[PDB]
């Protein structure tokens, strides 16, 4: 991984509030908000963190 | 599609639709009357622009209206934990020139029931890999579903303050984008945008704010404001 910010997510629903808040995964992909993000990481066996806040 | 199964549409079919914007569109809400509007408690940030009467967010065709957002107030309950009242209103700095593209939507009288057929709008789009961000006008009909199943859908999740609309298949949401927008059933405003668990996902309908909850909040805060 080539980091520098991970996603802080703390939400007590099983769900995305549906805002356009984009932010740019070291992965390479947009993520329409931070909360997307997170959801994707806790299917996954290694974490993408956040390059920068905007789309790629 | 590309508009989460929806179908294209334009501002005067929806001309109580419109764009919040913080150097890009992030939210939708509704327009109330003349100096305001109806959003999600979760689209609040400072200096807000509202952009109303937009056939297309990225290109001014000069018939749109831009009117700076003068004051912004959150429900004083709302918990960003649980999303429960999530709901917001904005005061306009001017008032709008009401025309075609640019009108209000009642407040409704009643609760909508379940398997009432609504109309939900925004600018919420997803591209191929699932990635969603805001471009193309799209509309979609959904039914209101039961409470029963909604709390099916989300065990725990739902309070009495949210509703689920929409198709146990999927194929059919709202989705980024598209928080904060209206969910109008009967001509009267019953939803607002405001979370699913992914979009348009098989047995995961979206979840909105119950606007019928809270018509006496509203109109009694607009008009001490
Ligand atoms: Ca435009």
């Amino acid at each position: 991984t080539s980091p520098q910010r991970e996603a802080t997510c703390t939400s007590e629903v099983s769900g995305c509030p549906k805002i356009y808040n984009p932010v740019c995964g070291t992965d390479g992909i947009t993520y329409s908000n931070e909360c997307v993000l997170c959801s994707e990481n806790k299917k996954r066996q290694t974490p993408v963190l956040i390059q920068k806040s905007g789309p790629c | 599609d590309k508009i989460v199964g929806g179908y294209t549409c334009g501002a005067n079919t929806v001309p109580y639709q419109v764009s919040l914007n913080s150097g890009y569109h992030f939210c939708g809400g509704s327009l109330i009357n003349s100096q305001w509007v109806v959003s999600a408690a979760h689209c609040y940030k400072s200096g807000i622009q509202v952009r109303l009467g937009e056939d297309n967010i990225n290109v001014v065709e000069g018939n749109e209206q831009f009117i700076s957002a003068s004051k912004s107030i959150v429900h004083p309950s709302y918990n960003s934990n649980t999303l429960n009242n999530d709901i917001m209103l904005i005061k306009l700095k001017s008032a709008a020139s009401l025309n075609s593209r640019v009108a209000s939507i009642s407040l409704p009288t009643s609760c909508a029931s379940a398997g009432t057929q609504c109309l939900i709008s925004g600018w919420g789009n997803t591209k191929s890999s699932g990635t969603s961000y805001p471009d193309v006008l799209k509309c979609l009909k959904a039914p209101i579903l039961s409470d029963s199943s909604c709390k099916s859908a989300y065990p725990g999740q739902i309070t009495s303050n949210m509703f689920c609309a929409g198709y146990l298949e999927g194929g059919k949401d709202s989705c980024q984008g598209d928080s904060g927008g209206p969910v109008v059933c009967s001509g009267k405003l019953q939803g607002i945008v405001s979370w699913g668990s992914g979009c348009a996902q098989k047995n995961k309908p979206g979840v909105y704010t119950k606007v019928c909850n809270y018509v006496s909040w509203i109109k009694q805060t607009i008009a001490s404001n």
